[PDB]
């Protein structure tokens, strides 16, 4: 046992293993020990894959690493690649038209959405649902409840709530529940009613069908999605509004993208911020406000979405580093400083020559060393209990200036909020939307629901298991509504004559400086990206990534401090220590991705 | 009833889990409800841990030979197979213990079909695709990354209406799907024709739609439905949002040469 960050840690109760850990993307190895009571008081997290991209990567072409680095993750497509061309085009002194920055900027608010939303009700959904108890429900206590969440959403009447119970109870009789198979159903964990329940499946059908829709956006752009196209100076979708249909990109193609946008804008605001308020309006109500972990003191985000491009002082989604849960101070974030950003291997399964130090990705090395401690209970090849003493995962344990945050649109929004708070015009919004959704789950629902009002403030309410998944529904809308504007400011753009899509000045390798170093930030849908390059004669001489899941999913430092996962799972009761639904309820609210937090 | 399909992941990006939920003719939704008892499945599936697990045995005992194994992904040989993890142990077992009772397997995408990414020089985990692991049962290759939603689903569509394997080429593709290259039915391919070429991204060229074979394009030499069959529901492909083909459905096309490298003989094609 041992103390750090506020948490006291005890490996003396009894052990849980969860692996695999489902629902998310890649692979997850989940450890915990709970006390008498079923409390977790203690929680190991172990990315169980490794590729080793970055190693494939060296003495390639520069100019072709996007789209190696793009298939680290297939769920935030693209969000690599467009790290990569940042990164490459950072080191060779390229700035991109401004079509190209707006472009990029839509297909990136397109994947938060895509992401967010389908994450919720197709990954994290089952963890609040109960779907048993969905068939049980009352169609018309159903089209009822549908109206006081979202009056504006038009399928609401009873009939249409009584037909997808009917599948659902066909396939359910049916004998083959297929993803519903050996689920944690009518566990007491679970708190919402029937009607509710119904209500939630709907919408995860509906989602299923529609998300392919969002997607479409991708697809004009970049040619395909999962997986679409992109390129060092620019884009290749090149522009002509008028022969027209010859080009990539004309206004026919823009409207299509902006009816796609639109639809968006009516999921988000329809159907995802308020099933999310309801949701987390009623398991408020039971009391279930664990998961906090670090967001209660440390969050970090690069700070993204600026109106004027390369002009960080305008982001949209401002970012910097709290620490010890101070509101009133954001300290700057330079992903160029080697003394802030480092990753430690000390409880990872790499080498370093000296592994009592953290190195900036800049200096970043990957050796792998997979070697399992003394204490593990198992063999080399069949795992029984994994040894948290020693090295325990595949992924590295990034840190800020030494101190373990938690990255994501948690992290962004209590960022955003800080920053508006100290008078930063640019996060007004975001501020809206958290004073808003407060105001909904403090009195609003509650009195439509009759319920009694709380009167929790942001502080008690965002750190939590709750919060960070209201986080990630906002963060969805504001994409939606910002990628709204950005189509309106790319029509106009090129419609007062600027069609140009790339700047190939230093396409040619023969421009190059013989040497250079770059790096590219993105706040991907999971937290704060971050890819740093070395170009030497030509060819990538380093290539590191660091990615909002590597921070998120860390283990343990040098210093022995925790990471984010770890953090969250601290001090939550489960009501049965062998139905793991609260250790996934919080993991899920993470979003992991184990493929991009191991690379 | 409906066939039961047990969906591993080894060492992938989930990709073509993602391109499968896309498809439109049929919606994933119904080849889920209606089609398919999708029983083991990462990405989608309510259990974890030991309930998970508990799923694979009760599916194969009870539908023994009669389930399709679908793999995206690949196993590592490297590390001791525990460069990827399940249960505690290598993938590599898993995939052996679920194949021996599988009465056909699909291998999707590039990963599983090829090695992928991964598998690129230098392959620090020697991931190594399925086809080099189980060597005893009837493999479909499914390649592309990913594979265009509508050739996933079409796919378990042939297989569930016929309960057969579609016709596959050497090479262990389906012919209804990968007997064209891209750059048979390419749209650009009248300006291939007629020697008028992008050379450099945005010039005049480009903003009037040329081939890309100068800027890379791999169309003529790599075999998918991509010109015809299209991505996202017929909405566009690489070629036609600007992009050259980089040859993703191609064995080992990560290291046949930068994607920006144009093929040399352009009298061949
Ligand atoms: S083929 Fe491509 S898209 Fe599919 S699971 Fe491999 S890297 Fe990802
Ligand atoms: S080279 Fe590529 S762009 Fe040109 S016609 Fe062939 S497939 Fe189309
Ligand atoms: S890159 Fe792949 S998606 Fe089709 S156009 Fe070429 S085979
Ligand atoms: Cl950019
Ligand atoms: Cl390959
Ligand atoms: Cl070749
Ligand atoms: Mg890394």
């Amino acid at each position: 046992a041992y103390a750090t960050q506020g948490f006291n840690l005890d490996d003396r109760g009894r052990r849980i293993v969860v692996d695999p850990v489902t629902r998310i993307e890649g692979h997850m190895r989940c450890e915990v020990n709970v006390d008498a009571n079923n409390v977790i008081r203690n929680a190991v997290s172990t990315g169980t894959m490794w590729r080793g991209l970055e190693v494939i990567l060296k003495g390639r072409d520069p100019r072709d690493a996007w789209a190696f680095v793009e298939r680290i993750c297939g769920v935030c497509t693209g969000c690599h690649a467009l790290a990569s061309v940042r990164a490459v085009e950072n080191a060779l002194d390229i700035r991109i038209p401004k079509n190209a920055h707006l472009i990029r900027e839509i297909m990136a608010k397109t994947l938060q959405v895509h992401d967010h939303a389908v994450h919720f009700y197709h990954l994290h959904a089952l963890d609040w649902v109960d779907v048993m108890s969905a068939l049980k429900a009352d169609p018309k206590r159903t089209s009822e409840l549908q109206q006081l969440v979202s009056p504006a959403h038009p399928l609401s009447s009873a009939g249409y709530f009584r037909d997808i119970q009917n599948r659902l109870k066909r396939f359910v009789e049916s004998g083959q529940l297929g993803p519903f198979m050996n689920g944690y159903w009518g566990s007491k964990a679970y708190v919402l009613p029937p009607e509710a329940n119904l209500m939630a499946v709907t919408h995860y059908l509906e989602a299923l069908d529609l998300q392919k829709e969002w997607v479409k956006i991708h697809t004009i752009f970049g040619g395909k999605n999962p997986h679409p196209n992109y390129l060092v100076g620019g884009v290749p979708c090149a522009i002509n509004l008028d022969g027209a249909a010859s080009a990539p990109v004309n206004m026919e193609r823009l409207s299509f993208v902006k009816a796609r946008i639109d639809e968006i804008i009516e999921f988000n605001k329809n159907v995802y911020v308020p099933d999310v308020l309801a949701i987390g309006t009623l398991y408020k109500q039971a009391g279930w406000l664990y998961g906090g972990g670090l967001a209660a003191t440390n969050v970090l985000d690069y700070g993204e979405y600026p109106n004027v491009a390369y002009n960080k002082s305008t982001d949209q989604l401002p970012g910097g580093a709290i620490l010890n849960g101070n509101w009133d101070e954001v300290f700057p974030v330079d992903p160029r400083d080697s003394q802030q950003v480092q990753e430690f291997v000390s409880h990872s399964w790499y080498k370093y020559a000296d592994e009592s130090v953290g190195l900036h990705p800049w200096d970043g090395v990957t050796e792998p060393n997979y070697v399992l401690g003394a204490n593990t209970k198992g063999t080399r090849t069949r795992i029984e209990q994994i040894d948290e003493s020693a090295k325990y995962s595949w992924i590295k344990s990034p840190r800020w200036r030494g101190h373990a945050m938690e990255v994501g649109p948690l992290s962004r929004y209590i960022l955003a909020y800080a920053h508006a708070r100290s008078g930063n015009k640019y996060a007004e919004r975001p501020k809206e939307q958290l004073e808003y959704s407060a105001q909904m789950i403090n009195s609003a629902i509650p009195k439509a629901l009759g319920l009694p009002e709380t009167q929790y403030t942001l502080k008690q309410l965002l750190p939590s298991t709750i919060g960070r998944t209201l986080a990630r529904a906002l963060e969805s809308q504001y994409c939606g509504e910002m990628m709204h504007s950005d189509w309106h400011d790319l029509v106009a753009n090129i419609r007062a004559g600027d069609t140009a899509t790339a700047n190939v000045d230093k396409w040619d390798p023969a421009t190059w400086p013989l040497q250079a170093k770059g790096v590219g930030t993105v706040a991907a849908p999971r937290g704060a990206l971050g890819h740093w390059i070395r170009i030497k004669d030509g060819r990538i001489e380093n290539y590191q990534c660091v990615v909002p899941t590597t921070w998120n999913g860390s283990p343990r430092d040098y210093k022995g401090q925790i990471g984010a996962f770890e953090a969250s799972l601290m001090n939550t009761p489960m009501v049965n220590p062998e139905q793991p639904v609260e250790i996934l309820r919080t993991l899920h609210s993470f979003d992991p991705c184990l493929a991009c937090s191991t690379h | 009833p409906r066939t039961p399909v047990l969906w591993l992941h080894g060492l992938e990006c989930t990709g073509c889990s993602e391109s499968f939920i896309r498809s439109a003719h049929p919606l994933a939704k119904d080849v889920v409800l209606s089609m398919i008892s999708l029983d083991y499945d990462d990405t989608l599936m309510a259990a974890a841990g030991h309930q998970a697990e508990a799923i694979l045995e009760e599916i194969m005992t009870k539908y023994k030979g009669n389930y399709i194994l679908a793999v995206e992904g690949n196993p590592p040989l490297n590390q001791d197979g525990m460069s990827c993890i399940i249960g505690g142990r290598p993938f590599i077992e898993q995939l052996k213990y679920v194949a021996k009772d599988a009465k056909a397997i699909i291998s999707w995408g590039s990963c599983a079909s090829w090695g992928g990414v991964q598998a690129a020089k230098p392959n620090p985990t020697q991931a190594t695709p399925v086809h080099k692991v189980i060597t005893d049962k009837p493999i479909i290759k499914v390649p592309g990354c990913p594979p265009i939603a509508e050739v996933m689903t079409g796919v378990i569509t042939y297989m569930l209406t016929f309960d057969r394997i579609p016709e596959l080429d050497r090479q262990g593709r389906p012919k209804m799907f990968y007997s064209q290259r891209i750059h048979d039915k390419c749209y650009r391919r009248p300006h291939f024709d007629a020697g008028q070429f992008v050379e450099e991204w945005d010039d005049e060229s480009a903003r009037k739609g040329f081939c890309l074979y100068k800027m890379g394009c791999k169309g003529p030499t790599t075999y998918n439905a991509c010109s015809t069959t299209r991505w996202n529901e017929g909405t566009s492909f690489p070629i036609q949002s600007g992009h050259g083909c980089i040859g993703c459905s191609e064995d080992g096309f990560w290291d046949k040469g930068s994607f920006y490298d144009r093929l040399t003989g352009i009298s061949q094609f």
